[PDB]
């Protein structure tokens, strides 16, 4: 089982400092060299930064816009790359992945699931929580349910629908960023007979402010 | 820097079909060692980038035999022997010849499928918003098909367009739908001098708007 597991992402201060990890396992971490790939709007997927083995001397390359600002490094005994950023600039915002290169050449052969750093001075705040429930009796079929989570910086949060029971109908939209405050929508579709007979309950988690969250979507 | 080039921004297919996706590099990528090196990327919604296949025709493990690339110095093709609805996603074409290591904008495959209209639902503002000063209205408009669709606001007849927030999934890698959402924000107060909120779509499976509304006093 091949792993990558980046952490130590999310919000941190224009000109701040942040460290992101990178744990490795399942591959052989010594004879593989370790790259840090960024993915923005503005420039889709960008190589950020290598650094080798120590067969080939631990050497480090950096993408320009980077340079002198970002340190990648590693840690052969505990399978692990870290990338030390600086002087952060907006233009750092992204999602960073970590990926390694076996040298049994096979390019980016692993990437790691991404960490979220968004460069602002803005404040963590949590979440509004409010279920959306039909207005009219449910029939026809099928009825859609939904939660607004309003109100929270910075992404992410995590949307579930009764713990992760109910999700083949699930449609969790991308947050709008709005006055320095996120909005999003979860909607859920159910047969007519599942609800409001059964009780149905949208989790929300915002692991930037700690904030857990459980509605139940009730029939107004 | 070397300059990759992935012409189409998505390409539409229909399941069961052959379909191939090209890429350009302004530089040759045959390394000194014989060897060239591009590789193909998947990035599904919503999740990190997984290689396909490295030095233009080698699949890594776990991918699927569908898969096949070609090509030599400077123009490769990935292409697909059957596509299912499954793959939709951005390909990525990406050169690990010189540093930096660059990637292409990369194509979006979008799969093909039957019209499908959208099933349109509103919701009032909760209570426990109102409760708390505010009232936003929201719309879902979900699983339609083609992913083009028009959301209109209207209170009382009035067209509203300041205080609306959009979102839309990617493709649904089952059903080939596309879904969206609109919010329409106003305070409490704002909410309360108006009666009735109408959401209106338009979409082409429909000569008419796909109206649905409510009043706020009811």
């Amino acid at each position: 089982e091949v792993t990558l597991q980046e952490s130590g992402g999310g919000l941190v201060q224009p000109g701040g400092s942040m460290k992101l990890s990178c744990a490795a396992s399942g591959f052989t971490f010594s004879d593989a060299w370790v790259d840090w790939v960024r993915q923005s709007p503005g420039k889709g997927l960008e190589w950020v930064a290598e650094i080798r083995n120590k067969a080939n001397n631990h050497a480090t390359k950096y993408t320009e816009s980077v340079k002198g600002r970002f340190t990648i490094s590693r840690d052969d005994s505990k399978s692990s790359v870290y990338l030390q950023m600086n002087s952060l600039r907006a233009e750092d915002t992204g999602i960073y992945y970590c990926t390694s290169v076996p040298q049994l050449g096979r390019g980016f052969a692993y990437w790691g699931q991404g960490t979220l750093v968004t460069v602002s001075a803005a404040s963590t705040t949590p979440p509004s929580v409010y279920p959306l429930a039909p207005g009219s009796g449910g029939a026809g079929s099928m009825v859609t349910l939904g939660c607004l989570v309003k109100g929270y910086f910075p992404e992410p949060v995590t949307v579930t629908w009764n713990s992760g029971a109910l999700s083949s109908g699930v449609h969790t939209f991308p947050a709008v960023l709005q006055s320095d405050l996120y909005t999003l929508s979860s909607s859920v579709t159910v047969p007519s007979s599942t609800w409001p007979s059964q009780t149905v309950t949208c989790n929300v988690a915002h692991p930037a402010s700690s904030t857990q969250v459980d509605k139940k979507i009730v029939p107004k | 820097d070397i300059v990759m080039t992935q012409a189409a921004p998505s390409v539409p297919v229909t399941p069961g079909e052959s379909v191939s996706i090209s890429c350009r590099s302004s530089k040759s990528l045959l390394h000194s060692n014989g060897y060239t090196y591009l590789h193909w990327f998947l990035q599904r919604p919503g999740q990190s980038p997984q290689l396909l296949i490295y030095r233009v025709s080698n699949l890594a493990s776990g991918v699927p035999d569908r898969f096949s690339g070609s090509g030599s110095g400077t123009a490769f093709t990935l292409r697909f022997s059957r596509v299912e609805a499954e793959d939709v996603g951005v390909y990525y074409c990406m050169q690990h010849l010189e540093y930096p290591f660059t990637f292409g904008s990369g194509t979006k495959l979008e799969i093909k499928r039957a019209d499908a209209a959208p099933t349109v639902s509103i919701f009032p503002p909760s209570s426990e918003q109102l409760t708390s000063g505010g009232a936003s209205v929201v719309c879902f408009l979900n699983n339609f098909y083609p992913q083009d669709i028009t959301v209109s606001w209207k209170i009382d007849g009035a067209e509203r367009s300041s205080g609306v927030l959009n979102s839309w999934t990617d493709q649904d890698s089952s059903d080939s739908t596309y879904s969206m959402s609109s919010t329409l924000t106003l305070t409490k107060d704002e909410y309360e001098r108006h009666s009735s909120y109408t959401c209106e779509a338009t979409h082409k499976t429909s000569t008419s708007p796909i109206t649905k509304s409510f009043n706020r006093g009811e």
